[PDB]
RNA sequence: CGGAGGAGUACGAAGGUGCGCUCAGCGUGGUCGGAAAUCACGCGUAGAGUAUAAAGGCAAAAGCGCGCUUAACUGCGAGAC
RNA sequence: GCUGGCGACCAUAGCAAGAGUGAACCACCUGAUCCCUUCCCGAACUCAGAAGUGAAACCUCUUAGCGCUGAUGGUAGUGUGGGAUUACCCAUGUGAGAGUAAGUCAUCGCCAGCU
């Protein structure tokens, strides 16, 4: 069971630093089947925009690789631009910045969020 | 082994020990090989000979083990090499297991050394095999001082009886 | 003859601004050898564990978190 | 001569003896006991003398519980020495006694013999005492 | 029934440190009564009656009756305080039975 | 001229940063190998450690590793003790 | 009414024991071709996937078993005035710690899926 405990332990420092800095957070989650990304306000208890591969437009695909993550990033970027958030801090939630999450981050960056 | 185990021993052990679900059928996860070569500090060559021995016996590179804490009764220091260890999993573990069980056991002069006991109370078995000989490498000639191996099989088995059943199914003598 | 008779100079540690007082940015709030109090919002920590205010406002003490740590913060 | 096997420090401050003994004022081990009524100090020699008197009188027919231990050291100056120049040297050990503190308990004898032994012992002590017996509450 | 204690109400102006010391100087004993479904009740007892009752052994295991005028309570002894040096009872607790 | 202890140093990494990891104890088995070297699995648990005396601290560990490096910078500095 | 994420709070909320959950989600799960990875090991990190299982794990439910919370009354201490000096007493104000009765198997907020 130490897998998830280790992941949360790894995420703690980045989350606390972002909270102390006071910026808007962009948080991601990854499972073998799906990927999720939500934009959370500074206080940490309200969300502005959200996106995931559970979306009806995208749920029909493979949902578990880099290609799906690319459109997830594009979707969250376009939805966050609607809410009006521009500057964000990326929170990898204890994952490595590699592969699917890196693709999602690059897609959001091309979408228009600067980070 | 691999496929042979998956084909026979799964269902055989399931019906033998009367287990309801497949997910808890006993398996072997890893095998650890150790040489605790104490007092390597004086010679510095027996240890690198031991790492070579491990390299030939198992097709994996060994990692030297540093001491933890210093004891006056012995001569070991805070963090200096005092041993060597290797872990084997996957297909390499099945390989080493079969090339050991089939070949090495008849080779040694004594027999019945490994009792049906010595499980650690949770289904993992430990044995000691003496002399680096009886292994697919060169004999007493072209080797350095003789050495012994410690072999531990760690299993998903919960009880000693289930561990014993899994080992005897593969062909562990006792 | 005694082998004792030494002591060190005083250091003047302790709380300098109490709850309810108004501060300006840069005011020192706590002098402390270790981290008996921790830095909350608008409060910074120096290299010797001194706590100071980084904005104008009112000082407030509290107990917070899963470890029961004592925090001091500044409300603007 | 009771005395601690080892101590964290060798010399201690004088202090003050105030208050009552709410702890250690109930008969717990035996059936009859002797307890102090006014405060004072008790030395290891006094403890030994009272114990010897009680044991000799009751002829070791029961069991004696001692509930005081002398864990406080007392210093003195070497005599003909002037004031100053450091604290003195440890001479003897004492226990501080507050009113209500139980000193000795006896188990397994008749009350007449226990009371006679306690009366013999009370003449060796530097403060007033009294006799108590166990009670439900 | 067999054990009966006459008591008088102890009021707020009779509660406290100085009030309790004055009561004991008048040879009285403070007591409290608590238990299921009712609020605590503070009462005053007679020292001689309490000592006489405590001398008997059945007092600690039998239901006793406390009478404050018309109000009657059936209780068991729960806790007792004694002076460390004189062994005089100083305060009593009674749990409703 | 009360009761107890330390200092007159060390380190180009034992500094910076990014990423990563948790101690100590006991119990089982396992060659020499045992009271106590290393290996594997459990139990309860901060009692380990922090260059050095004690105290105040230490999970975003301030404890422990690896890669790259010189912010062990220049001019200052609102405001405080 | 379930599932996931992120917070408020930090034991009345925690541990322990026992029992359930697979439609979806989550979890184990397949192998290691490319990205990446171990002072050795696809064990962890990573990628490419759904043939199996809810066994383990995570959640939810029950229990006062351990733990935690906790009165009222009394006692200790104590500021001011007075009386005494083994450190107490009176007037007045204040008031623990321990223990007793009793309580507890939490409570809220934002978003997204499934009925």
């Amino acid at each position: 069971n130490e897998k998830k405990q280790s992941r949360l332990r790894r995420a703690k420092s980045t989350r606390l630093h972002i909270r102390a800095l006071g910026a808007t957070r962009l948080c991601v989650n990854r499972t073998p089947r799906h990927i999720y990304a939500q934009v959370i306000s500074a206080d940490g208890g309200k969300v502005l925009a959200q996106a995931s591969t559970l979306d009806a437009s995208l749920r029909s695909g493979t949902t578990g690789n880099i290609e799906a993550a690319t459109k997830v990033g594009a979707l969250i970027a376009e939805r966050a631009k609607a809410a009006g958030v521009t500057k964000v801090a990326f929170d990898r939630s204890g994952f490595k910045y590699h592969g699917r999450i890196k693709a999602l981050a690059d897609a959001a960056r091309e979408g228009g969020l600067e980070f | 082994l691999k496929a042979r185990y998956n084909d026979e021993l799964k269902a055989k052990l399931q019906e033998e020990l009367s287990i309801k679900n497949v997910m808890e059928i006993p398996r072997i996860t890893k095998i650890t090989l150790n040489m605790g070569v104490g007092a390597a500090a004086t010679d510095k060559k027996l240890l690198d000979g031991a790492v070579a021995d491990m390299q030939l016996i198992a097709g994996q590179k060994p990692v030297v083990t540093l001491a933890r804490k210093s004891i006056a009764g012995f001569k070991i220091r805070d963090g200096w090499p005092i041993g060597c260890k290797v872990t084997l999993r996957g297909d390499q573990m099945y390989e080493f297991l079969d090339r050991l069980i089939s070949i090495a056991i008849p080779r040694i002069r004594d027999f019945r050394g490994f009792s049906a006991k010595s499980f650690d109370g949770r289904g993992n078995y430990s044995m000691g095999l003496k002399e680096q000989i009886v292994f697919p490498e060169i004999d007493f000639d072209k080797i350095d001082r003789i050495r012994g191996m410690d072999i531990t099989i760690t299993t998903t088995a919960r009880t000693d009886d289930e561990g014993r059943a899994l080992m005897r199914a593969f062909g562990f003598p006792f | 003859s005694t082998k004792n008779g030494r002591d060190s100079n005083p250091k003047m540690l302790g709380v300098k601004v109490y709850g309810g007082q108004t501060v300006t940015a840069g005011n020192i709030i706590v002098r402390q050898r270790g981290t008996e109090f921790h830095a909350g919002a608008n409060v910074g920590m120096g290299r010797d564990h001194t706590l100071f205010a980084t904005a104008d406002g009112v000082v407030k003490f509290e107990v917070k978190g899963q470890f029961g740590r004592r925090y001091v913060k500044v409300e603007t | 001569m009771l005395q601690p096997k080892r101590t964290k420090f060798r010399k201690v401050h004088k202090g003050r003896n105030t208050g009552l003994a709410h702890r250690g004022s109930t008969v717990s081990f035996g059936s009859i006991a002797i307890k102090a009524t006014e405060r004072g100090r008790m030395t290891a020699r006094q403890i030994e003398a009272a114990r010897r008197t009680i044991s000799r009188r009751i002829k070791r027919g029961g069991k004696i519980f001692i509930r005081v231990f002398p864990d406080k050291p007392i210093t003195e100056k070497p005599l003909e020495v002037r004031m100053g120049n450091g604290k003195g040297n440890v001479e003897y050990w004492v226990c501080e006694i507050k009113p209500g503190k139980i000193l000795y308990e006896i188990e397994g004898v008749n009350e007449d013999l226990a009371r006679e032994a306690f009366a013999l012992a009370a003449a060796k002590l530097p403060f007033k005492t009294t006799i108590v017996t166990r009670t439900v509450m | 029934a067999n054990f009966v204690l006459n008591a008088q109400a102890r009021a707020e102006d009779k509660q406290g440190k100085g009030a309790s010391r004055r009561l004991r100087r008048e040879s009285l004993v403070p007591a409290i009564i608590y238990g299921g479904n009712a609020e605590p009740v503070a009462v005053t007892l007679e020292l001689r009656e309490l000592v006489k009752a405590l001398e008997s052994n059945v007092f600690f295991e039998e239901v006793v009756e406390i009478k404050v005028g018309d109000k009657v309570e059936n209780v068991k002894i729960q806790a007792l305080q004694r002076h460390p040096a004189k062994n005089t009872p100083m305060h009593a607790d009674f749990k409703r039975a």
